[PDB]
């Protein structure tokens, strides 16, 4: 589950930037985030394009996006990182991902946790998520539970900037 | 014919270069496609707010081997002298690449271990007729 | 804790180049910048763009970083594609050697408590005649 | 509501009409100026843009929070040319796209008056589009409603799917300057 | 207020806009002030107002009620309409003088006007008026942001205006601008004849046109080819591929053009003078000596003035070299480059061809010869 | 009236948000 | 009032650009 030294990333979430393109209105992003079995739905498609941001850069180790067993589960998942846009479900069914996962139902159980390429994913402050395909075939995609276990990269938080020796007046 | 080329970030990046160093204007805009493209004379009509003179330099970053990787072009609309119907298209500007001593400095450096020697070498002076 | 002796500051083309031409852009007066990397694990510290600050008097100070300037260059460099840290400052010597001298030590100070990983370059954009910098 | 939108100005040569008191050009301008305010009244940190349709689309004010700027770049706006409904809407998600806050939902307050001459096929696949990438569009229809209110209904109830009330469409009758609707209209009733 | 009424009364009063009087007058008690603009054009083009003071009457009562918002252009087009039937050759110019004062922000307009006012004032005369009013709005309008239908109109005057001052080579380039700046499946087809025939003439008699491409290759010439007067196209040919034979074959044609007949002796040195550039042209540098004997038995001259026509060549900068005549020979160094043929190009693409294989062999041949000292 | 008020209505605002924006950029 | 505000105010904000702009020259020897 957590190997030592790895730990879920919740925490560095902020809600200032997540956000999930075609989502039905009923059932919130705010579901996929609390370990119960509350679900995300899609509103028009067979798709999905979920989006997180992180406020210090951080290493992703593993996912645990999931979903229920009744054939309406992520089966292609294409994870891109550090988008400087917004896309769009145009650009998410032709651009190279940083990881093509295919989820299988093992993964899709509450028991399932996908291993991603760590190398790809020393430094993320955004993922983009694109559910391409459901596990059958099913008009409406739904997520159960979606979170990263990984580690945060050291910050250097500028505006913390502050004279820790010295007087004030120095120049050189 | 969309396209969003964000003039508000325009105005405040060269407010900040301006502050870093004023001998310095926007002097035209570049793209890193190795053809132009139609939206080409829409995006030098709007960066012709800040600069009437506008070059439009295609850098092309793939690395070819016989030619300089800039091509430098400016829009032109004129009634044509031989009566053809006349449209907004770009004219071409005759470039080179140069650099101050600054940068010399920096390049040599770091092209030192794959350098060719400033002098001819009877075998470098007929690879270069070659 | 140590610091290796195999520590390496790879500075990256583009970084030099913006160094060197921001030092004889401004000797004999000395400038200042910020240098936006990536701390690889260690023995790394990669230097992939540098960072103009404006001159403001103050030599290269603590006072010379104008917090709103560098705050709002980094948001827009990160949206246009710049995401990275700020790993260190170089400040030019216009000629009088490359070594530091009290403020530097002081500022440096200053970025190390921010991150204690934080570089100092120091660059003689006079002394860096052709063929050596 | 946390909710970034885009208003488009229609700068056709139609909008010389004097159909609506002063001419049609200040009731646009009054009507900026009122659906600007009311967002910032909600929620300050909301922001509005700006997109003129004319003969090729194009982008006077990038998202930012301060109205004086988009009305201050709205007074020059002058008639020039004919309307571009597709480009103009798709500039705007574009305009959306590039936000800096993504929580702020997609909305584009387009002012449509003049003929959409688009093709029924393409407004609906635009719809559609825009549907599936969660934009919420209000019309303000005013003049040729028999020529092109079909084609904005059509749109509209394309946008709403089935229950998608994000999406609205506000036909004013010719009458008074056209803001009096607007200050109490589905769009800006619950603003 | 009284627009109205004068709307409800022609409905029947005035001729034509039976019906569409009604739509008229709906639209401006609509207001729109605007798709009014629109059928007014559209109207004022009918075939019904030639030689009418009704539609004078529509201009003093809807256009004093309605100008203080119009497109300023669509305005000046409207008046335009309106000026071309009233026959007052001095009170049109004050009325032009009015309407450039009530359009004051479109440079278009202004340009418009100004060009409406030149051509009036050169109709009636005034030449030293009506040059300068060339001149200022050229200078006024190499200032707008491009080419727009305003150029139409300026070229069309300034040709006008240098076809009765008879300055046959600035017509020609003037017209060939304004055939430019206008489109041409807009016109009509008696309209691009007209034209085009002017231009041809212009071109035939002219101090300085020696590069009648871009004429010959004009869909504008695309009006003569079955029409009575091919011989216009046919001659342009001979001209721009210099055939003083061809030429004397159809001096049973040119005749009947009695500018033409004037103006004999300047044609045929001109011929001349292309029928010399053509063989230059054609011949390629290993043999670019021309003799006085190729010449002679080119354009149609015993060689004793020969050394003239190359003397005349020289000095009008179209063929640069030297004449050396002891031995009978021109050494043409150069030519003025010209607007060629799609068979010209292909001639020069098989050139091309062989210079390649040239290139290419010796290249090879010295990449392997020197395979050992190639860094 | 109404032109005349039109015209003050724009005048203050867009004159007066000018004025601030250029103030604070001098400054 | 517009008129010669604004022209004043144009008039200080050149000058105090351009003396920003002169603030970055270095002199001659
Ligand atoms: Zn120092």
């Amino acid at each position: 589950d957590i190997p030592k030294g790895y730990m879920d990333l919740m925490p560095f979430i902020n809600k200032a930037g997540c956000e999930c393109l075609n989502e039905s209105d009923e059932h919130g992003f705010d579901n996929c985030l609390r370990k119960d079995t509350t679900f995300l739905e899609s509103d028009c498609d067979e798709q999905l394009l979920i989006t997180v941001a992180f406020n210090q850069p951080v290493k992703l180790y593993s996912m645990k996006f999931q979903g229920p067993d009744n054939g309406q589960g992520p089966k292609y998942v294409k994870i891109f990182i550090n988008l400087p846009r917004s896309m769009d479900f145009e650009e998410a069914e032709r651009s190279e991902p940083t990881q093509a996962l295919e989820l299988t139902e093992d993964d899709i159980k509450e028991d399932g946790i996908v291993p991603l390429r760590y190398v790809k994913f020393q430094n993320v402050n955004s993922v983009t998520i694109f559910v391409q395909s459901n596990q059958g075939e099913e008009e409406t995609t739904r997520i159960s539970y979606f979170t990263f276990i990984g580690t945060p990269v050291q910050a250097t938080n500028m505006n913390d900037f502050k004279r820790v020796v010295g007087k004030k007046g120095e120049s050189h | 014919s969309v396209w969003f080329l964000d003039h508000d970030y325009l105005e405040n990046m060269y407010g900040m270069f301006k502050k870093v160093n004023a001998r310095e204007r926007i002097v035209g805009w570049y793209h890193t496609g190795p053809k132009l493209h139609k939206n080409d004379i829409a995006i030098n009509e709007l960066m012709k707010r800040y600069c009437p003179n506008s070059v439009l330099v295609i850098i092309d970053v793939k690395p070819k081997d016989l030619g300089l990787p800039t091509e430098a072009y400016i829009s032109v609309e004129e009634v044509h002298d031989d009566g053809t119907p006349t449209s907004k298209t770009f004219e071409h500007v005759t470039s080179e690449i140069g650099a101050e001593e600054a940068e010399e400095v920096g390049v040599e450096h770091l092209l030192r271990d794959i350098k060719d020697t400033t002098v001819g070498t009877l075998s470098q002076r007929i690879t270069n007729q070659v | 804790p140590a610091v290796d002796t195999a520590e390496q500051v790879y500075i990256s083309s583009l970084a030099l180049l913006k160094m060197l031409k921001h030092g004889r852009a401004g000797v004999p007066m000395e400038v200042m910048g910020l240098m936006l990397g990536e701390f690889v694990d260690d023995y790394t510290v990669r230097v992939i763009d540098v960072f103009a600050m404006p001159q403001s008097g103050t030599g290269v100070s603590v006072e010379a970083v104008d917090p709103v300037f560098q705050a709002k260059m980094l948001d827009m460099l990160k949206q246009t594609g710049r995401p990275e840290m700020v790993v260190g400052w170089y400040h030019s010597h216009p000629g009088f050697g490359c070594w530091l001298s009290g403020v530097d030590i002081n500022t440096q100070q200053s970025f190390e408590a921010l991150s204690e990983r934080a570089v100092a370059v120091v660059v003689d954009p006079i002394q860096s005649v052709k063929g050596k910098v | 509501v946390l909710e970034s939108t885009m208003v488009c100005v229609d700068n056709s040569e139609y909008m010389r009409n004097g159909d609506f008191l002063p001419t049609r050009l200040q009731a646009q301008q009054d009507a900026v100026n009122i659906v600007c305010h009311s967002k910032t009244r909600s929620n300050p940190e909301n922001n509005v843009g700006l997109i003129t349709l004319a003969n090729d689309c194009e982008v006077l004010t990038t998202l930012t929070p301060d109205t004086g700027r988009i009305l201050s770049k709205l007074h020059t706006v002058q008639p020039k040319g004919k309307i571009t409904f597709c480009t103009g809407i798709r500039v705007a998600h574009l305009a959306l796209k590039h936000r800096q806050g993504k929580n702020h939902k997609m909305r584009i307050i387009a002012f449509v008056g003049s003929p959409v001459e688009d093709n029924e096929k393409d407004l609906v696949k635009l719809a559609k589009r825009l549907k599936k990438e969660k934009v919420n569009v209000d019309i303000i229809n005013f003049g040729e409603e028999e020529v092109n209110t079909e084609k904005l209904t059509a749109f509209v109830n394309t946008l709403n799917g089935k229950d998608g009330t994000g999406s609205h469409l506000v036909t004013v009758p010719p009458g008074p300057s056209l803001a009096d609707a607007l200050i109490s209209s589905p769009i800006l009733a619950g603003e | 207020k009284d627009v109205p009424g004068f709307l409800q009364q022609s409905q029947n009063s005035g001729p034509g806009q039976p019906a569409v009087w009604h739509r008229l007058e709906e639209l401006y008690t609509k207001k729109l002030w605007h798709q009014l603009t629109l059928q007014v054009l559209d109207f004022v083009q009918d075939p019904c107002f030639a030689q009418g003071d009704g539609l004078i009457k529509l201009y003093e009562n809807f256009i004093s009620e309605f100008e203080h918002r119009v497109n300023p252009l669509s305005l000046v087009e409207i008046i335009l309409h309106v000026v071309r039937q009233m026959t007052d050759p001095n009170v049109a110019l004050t009325f032009l003088e009015k309407t450039r004062e009530k359009v004051k922000s479109s440079d278009e307009a202004v340009i418009l006007c100004k060009t409406a006012i030149g051509a009036l004032k050169l109709n009636i005369g005034d030449l030293q008026v009506t040059k300068e009013t060339i001149e200022d709005v050229e200078e006024m309008l190499n200032n707008l942001p491009g080419v727009t239908s305003v150029h139409s109109r300026f070229y069309d005057l300034s040709s006008k205006y240098y076809q009765t001052i008879g300055n046959h080579a600035s017509y020609y380039k003037d017209a060939l601008r304004f055939l430019g700046c206008v489109d041409i499946k807009d016109l009509p087809v008696s309209e691009q004849q007209e034209r085009a025939f002017t231009l041809g003439l212009a071109g035939l008699l002219g101090e300085g046109v020696f590069n009648f491409g871009e004429l010959l290759m004009h869909p504008v010439l695309e009006s003569l080819r079955n029409t009575d007067r091919q011989w216009l196209i046919d001659t342009l040919y001979a001209f721009n591929s210099g055939n003083v034979e061809r030429f004397q074959t159809l001096k049973t044609a040119w005749g009947q053009q009695p500018d033409l007949a004037a103006n004999e002796a300047q044609l045929l040195r001109k011929i001349q003078l292309l029928c010399l550039m053509e063989m230059t042209f054609t011949r390629p540098a290993n043999h670019r000596q021309l003799t006085f004997e190729e010449i002679a038995k080119s354009a149609k001259i015993t060689v004793n003035e020969v050394e003239l026509l190359v003397m005349k060549a020289l000095s009008v900068g179209l063929v640069k070299g030297s004449i050396d005549e002891v031995d009978k020979r021109v050494h043409m160094t150069w030519v003025q480059p010209r607007v060629l043929d799609l068979q010209q190009i292909k001639g020069m693409k098989d050139r091309l061809e062989f210079w390649c294989t040239d290139v290419k062999s010796m290249e090879m041949l010295v990449e392997h010869q020197a395979h050992d000292i190639l860094t | 009236l109404d032109s005349e008020i039109k015209i003050m209505k724009s005048e203050v605002l867009r004159v007066t948000h000018e004025l601030q924006a250029m103030k604070d950029k001098i400054k | 009032e517009l008129r010669e505000q604004l022209k004043e105010l144009t008039k200080q904000y050149e000058k105090s650009e351009n003396d920003l702009k002169a603030l970055q020259s270095v002199g001659q020897i």
